[PDB]
C-alpha cells in the first residue's frame, strides 16, 4: 500500500463461510 | 493497543447477478464473519505490508 | 380462513412434474 | 443474433442461457446489475433481453 505521510479506515477478513440470504421483490437483499 | 471493534452485520454482498424474489437462498463463499473484529489502521508519521490471503473485507 | 392459511403453486410444474387438477374442483 | 419473437415455443439462447419456452411480458423490476431470474425451485423464470 501507499500513504501520504506528513486517517482512519477499517479492514476485515474474508474466508469461506456461508449465509442465508433474504431477497426482496426488487431483488434487494434485506437480511 | 489494537483497537478492535465489533464488525456488526456488515460485509454482505450480492453473490451472483441473477434476480431472485422472496426467496431465502443459501450460499457458501468467501465471506466476512458476523459479530467479528475488524482491525483499525492508525494515522501516524510504521508502514506495514499486508498479505491478501483468501479474502479481505 | 383455511385457504388463506395454507399457501410452490406452479413453481414445481416447469420441469415435467405436471399436476393433474382434482376431478372435483374446489367450489 | 437472430430476430425476437414472443408467445411462440422457441429454442432460445441468450448469451449461453439456453432454454425452450414461450416468452411473454412481465413487470418484475430487475436491478441494473441483475441479469437473469430464478424462483424457489431454481427455475429460470424472468429473463432480461
Ligand atoms: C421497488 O422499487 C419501486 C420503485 O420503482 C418502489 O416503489 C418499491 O417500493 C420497491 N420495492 C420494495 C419492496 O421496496
Ligand atoms: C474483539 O475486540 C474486543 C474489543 O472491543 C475484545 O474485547 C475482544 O476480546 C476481541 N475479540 C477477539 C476474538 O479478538
Amino acid at each position: 500500500t501507499l500513504l501520504a505521510l506528513h486517517a482512519a479506515y477499517y479492514v476485515g477478513y474474508l474466508q469461506p463461510r456461508t449465509f442465508l440470504l433474504k431477497y426482496n421483490e426488487n431483488g434487494t437483499i434485506t437480511d | 493497543p489494537p483497537a478492535y471493534t465489533n464488525s456488526f452485520t456488515r460485509g454482505v454482498y450480492y453473490p451472483d447477478k441473477v434476480f431472485r424474489s422472496s426467496v431465502l437462498h443459501s450460499t457458501q463463499d468467501l465471506f466476512l464473519p458476523f459479530f467479528s473484529n475488524v482491525t483499525w489502521f492508525h494515522a501516524i508519521h510504521d508502514n506495514p505490508v499486508l498479505p491478501f490471503n483468501d479474502g479481505v473485507y | 380462513l383455511l385457504f388463506n392459511k395454507v399457501t410452490l403453486i406452479c413453481a414445481q410444474k416447469f420441469n415435467g412434474l405436471t399436476v393433474l387438477p382434482p376431478l372435483l374442483t374446489d367450489e | 443474433s437472430t430476430n425476437l419473437v414472443k408467445n411462440k415455443c422457441v429454442n432460445f439462447n441468450f448469451n449461453g442461457l439456453t432454454g425452450t419456452g414461450v416468452l411473454t411480458e412481465s413487470n418484475k423490476k430487475f436491478l441494473p446489475f441483475q441479469q437473469f431470474g430464478r424462483d424457489i425451485a431454481d427455475t429460470t423464470d424472468a429473463v432480461r433481453d
